[PDB]
C-alpha cells in the first residue's frame, strides 16, 4: 500500500538520523 | 510468520501492577538492550542479555511511597549524548532521571492531575509530551525547563487524555482519552513552529483552545491508546478490537483535513478476545512491521502488519498484561502485567 511506502521513507528518515548519532550506553 | 519462545521472566518485589515497560530505542547499534518498566513508586532498569538473562541494572525508589508511576518514555540529551528517563504518574509530576546513576535530575510540576502518558518528539529529543487527568496534553522543552502549549480548553477533552503519539516526522499529534475522542493537534504551524523556537529563546505558554480534528465516531468507550501508522490512526477501547482508521473520506489527504470535518473512513480492524477492561496498551516495533498486545488473562496477540495473528501463552503467565515493548531490532518482546510479572519473548 502507498501508506506502507510513507512508514517505509519516513523510518528510514529516522533511522538515519539515529545512525549518525552515538548515544552513551546506560 | 513471527515466531517468540519465552525465555525468561520475573516478579518485582513491590507485587504492584506495572504499568509501563520501554526498551531504549536510543541505545547504538552494539550497545546491550535495556528496557525500564513502571509501577508502584518504582522504575527499574534491566539489561537484556544470552540465554534469556535479564540483568537488574538499577532501581529508582520515589520518596513518595504513594506516587504511581503510569509511563515512561527514554530520550538523550541533544549536548552530551547521554541518555535520558522520563516517568510520571498519579502525582502528575515529571522526573527527569539519569539512566546511568538511577538518580532524578530535575521534576516538573504543572499538570492540575494524574500523567497517563509521556511520549517524545521523534527528531526533537527536547521535545516531551504529557497526557493528563486534567483534560489537558502539554508540551514541555526539557532543555530549557519551559512549558511551550497546553493542548486543551474550550475544544480540547472532556474528560482524563489517555494516550498520545505524535506521527514519524513530529508533525503532529493525536490524543485520545475517556470522552471516547481522538483529537488531532499540528505542531508545524506557523504558531506552534515558533511557540517551539521561542522556548529555546528563554514564559508564555501556548493555550490551543481548538484541535486540527476531532471524532467520537470510531469507539463508543474510553480510548485508552492511539499510534499513527503512517498517515493512518490505530486505536482502541475495550471493545476487543484495535481500529485502523483515517480523518476524512477514504482518498482524503491528512494534511488537507480542514479543523470541521465530519467525516472518518475505518481501514480495518485487528480482532481478538478478552481485552474488555480499561488501561490497555498496545505497541508496535520500530519499523511498524508487527503490533502487539496483551490481554488480560495474560495472553499476548501479535499481528504482521506488512500483510493486512500469533498467540502467546505461557501456562504461569495469567495476570494482565498493561504494556508491551519491542528491542529496536525486535528481537525481544517484553510483556509486564498487573501482578508485577515481567516475561521475556525472543523472537525464532
Ligand atoms: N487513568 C488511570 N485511572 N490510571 C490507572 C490505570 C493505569 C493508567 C495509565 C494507563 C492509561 C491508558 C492505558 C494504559 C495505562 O496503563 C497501561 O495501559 C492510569
Amino acid at each position: 500500500s502507498s501508506n506502507r511506502q510513507k512508514i517505509l521513507e519516513r523510518t528510514e528518515i529516522l533511522n538515519q538520523e539515529w545512525k549518525q548519532r552515538r548515544i552513551q550506553p546506560v | 510468520k513471527y515466531s517468540f519462545k519465552c525465555v525468561n521472566s520475573l516478579k518485582e518485589d513491590h507485587n504492584q501492577p506495572l504499568f509501563g515497560v520501554q526498551f531504549n530505542w536510543h541505545s547504538k547499534e552494539g550497545d546491550p538492550l535495556v528496557f525500564a518498566t513502571v509501577g508502584s513508586n518504582r522504575v527499574t532498569l534491566y539489561e537484556c542479555h544470552s540465554q534469556g538473562e535479564i540483568r537488574l541494572l538499577q532501581s529508582y525508589v520515589d520518596a513518595d511511597a504513594d506516587e504511581n508511576f503510569y509511563t515512561c518514555a527514554w530520550t538523550y540529551d541533544s549536548n552530551t549524548s547521554h541518555p535520558l528517563l522520563a516517568v510520571a504518574g498519579s502525582r502528575g509530576i515529571i522526573r527527569i532521571i539519569n539512566p546511568i546513576t538511577m538518580q532524578c535530575i530535575k521534576h516538573y510540576v504543572g499538570h492540575g492531575n494524574a500523567i497517563n502518558e509521556l511520549k517524545f518528539h521523534p527528531r526533537d529529543p527536547n521535545l516531551l509530551l504529557s497526557v493528563s487527568k486534567d483534560h489537558a496534553l502539554r508540551l514541555w522543552n526539557i532543555q530549557t525547563d519551559t512549558l511551550v502549549a497546553i493542548f486543551g480548553g474550550v475544544e480540547g477533552h472532556r474528560d482524563e487524555v489517555l494516550s498520545a503519539d505524535y506521527d514519524l516526522l513530529g508533525e503532529k499529534i493525536m490524543s485520545c482519552g475517556m470522552d471516547h475522542s481522538l483529537k488531532l493537534w499540528r505542531i508545524n504551524s506557523k504558531r506552534m513552529m515558533n511557540a517551539i523556537k521561542e522556548s529555546y529563546d528563554y514564559f508564555i505558554s501556548q493555550k490551543i483552545h481548538f484541535p486540527d480534528f476531532s471524532t467520537r465516531d470510531i469507539h463508543r468507550n474510553y480510548v485508552d491508546c492511539v499510534r499513527w501508522l503512517g498517515d493512518l490512526i490505530l486505536s482502541k477501547s475495550c471493545e476487543n478490537a484495535i481500529v485502523c482508521w483515517k480523518p476524512g473520506k477514504m482518498e482524503d489527504d491528512i494534511d488537507k483535513i480542514k479543523p470541521s470535518e465530519s467525516n472518518v473512513t475505518i481501514l480495518g480492524r485487528f480482532d481478538y478476545s478478552q481485552c474488555d477492561i480499561w488501561y490497555m496498551r498496545f505497541s508496535m516495533d520500530f519499523w511498524q512491521k508487527m503490533l502487539a498486545l496483551g490481554n488480560q488473562v495474560g495472553k499476548l496477540y501479535v499481528w504482521d502488519l506488512e500483510v493486512e495473528c500469533t498467540t502467546l501463552t505461557h501456562h504461569k503467565c495469567g495476570a494482565a498484561i498493561r504494556q508491551t515493548s519491542f528491542s529496536r531490532d525486535s528481537s525481544i518482546l517484553i510483556a509486564v502485567c498487573d501482578d508485577a510479572s515481567i516475561w521475556r519473548w525472543d523472537r525464532l
